[PDB]
């Protein structure tokens, strides 16, 4: 089973009720210990990509903080290699915390981090209260990548995770070389008396 | 009416009332002028929507 050569650590964070439990559920495998979100700080999500060549695992860390974990969510990103903010377009509310977001990951992840954003519940149109304008434009200030995702437009989400994966692999990998005549016979003793 | 410079002059224009039988306003959304934009709402319930809509 230890066949991945590779082992990052990903957070999905984002503003309470957004719904990361059911985002995540499309690009996770859905066994092992379900739930687990409020005992400690997190539930925990799997998945593994090739790239290159190379067997890639992936680890999702969705916490979430209510008014417990307030250093725990801290300390939960002490080496996360990825960041996958979450806002839903509904309420702009959401999307202002976006900003705090990313400065806490900037300002506790990982050194030199790549980070997306994603916009859960696009197919809502009814209620709509952000446009994809102004969030591309927020993404290019702080070189995020960007997309939205819904039930009915699926499989963007799938692409969006496996082009983050592909970006921090180009970033955090050590370039390497595929490392894989001899003499048969009776020897004859030569060393001196 | 002669106006002179610097000074108002006030203009009496009749107008015939408009009647709600052959109009109705209450359902009649303001147009987009510049069309194929992406929707966004500014948020406004019924009771000051169409205050606003009969108003314009």
């Amino acid at each position: 089973g230890y066949d991945y050569d590779y082992l990052f650590k990903i957070v999905l964070i984002g503003d309470s009720g957004v719904g990361k439990s059911n985002l995540l559920s499309r690009f996770t495998t859905d066994e092992f210990n379900i739930e687990s979100k409020s005992t400690i700080g997190v539930e925990f999500a799997t998945r593994t990509i090739e790239v290159e060549n190379k067997k890639i695992k992936a680890q999702i860390w969705d916490t979430a903080g209510q008014e417990r974990y307030r250093a725990i969510t801290s300390a939960y990103y002490r080496g996360a290699v990825g960041a996958l903010i979450v806002y839903d377009i509904s309420k702009s509310s959401s999307y202002e915390n976006c900003n705090h977001w990313l400065t806490e990951l900037r300002e506790n992840a990982d050194d030199n981090v790549a980070v997306g954003l994603i916009g859960n519940k696009s197919d809502l149109a009814h209620l709509r209260a952000v446009p994809t304008d102004e969030a591309k434009n927020f993404a290019m200030e702080n070189q995020m990548l960007f997309t939205e995702t819904s039930a009915l437009n699926s499989d963007n989400v799938d692409k969006a995770f496996r082009e983050l994966i592909v970006a921090i692999f180009q970033m955090v990998s050590k370039h390497q070389v595929d490392l894989s005549g001899a003499p048969k016979g009776p020897t004859i003793s030569l060393t001196p008396a | 009416y002669h106006v002179e410079a610097s000074h108002t002059s006030r203009i009496i224009v009749p107008i015939k009332k408009i009647d709600y039988k052959k109009y109705n306003f209450e359902n009649t959304p303001i147009p987009r002028i510049y069309p194929g934009r992406q929707f966004i709402q500014s948020g406004l319930n019924e009771e000051q929507t169409i205050e606003m809509r009969q108003k314009f």
